[PDB]
Formats: C-alpha cells, structure tokens, sequence
C-alpha cells in the first residue's frame, strides 16, 4: 500500500524493480541450494498504481 | 509448488 514492488522469497531477495507483484525480486530458498529470481511480470498495475499512487494521490 | 522461486500472494495482474 506504497511500496511499488513485493518480494516473493523464501528467505531472502536481491533485486527489487517493480509494480505491486509486477516486481522480479530473488530468492533465496530458505530451505534450498540455490537462489532463484521472483516473477515480476505480474503487472499488478492496480497494486502498485494503488499501492503508492493509491495511498499518496 | 514451484522449486525455486516464490509468489508474494495471488498476484494481481489484469
């Protein structure tokens, strides 16, 4: 609800570039090996839009 | 589900 990017980690994240689930954040499988990146098509435009634009309009 | 990466929540995206 203002940050306009979500992390979809495990435990941890490196990158941090996006809307309101449109982001690609990392992640670093809290119960893994490797650490893989997050989806950030999600273009949650109406998140994000909403989330930073929705709160400070 | 996915071995690797994860979803924040449903994700809304259109």
């Amino acid at each position: 609800g203002s940050q306009v990017f979500e992390y979809a980690e495990v435990d941890e994240i490196v990158e941090k570039r996006g809307k309101g689930k449109d982001v690609e954040y990392l992640v670093r499988w809290k119960d893994g090996g490797d650490c893989e990146w997050v989806k950030g098509v999600h273009v949650a435009e109406d998140v994000a839009k909403d989330y930073e634009d929705g709160l400070e309009y | 589900a996915p071995p690797g990466t994860a979803r924040r929540k449903r994700k809304a995206d259109s």
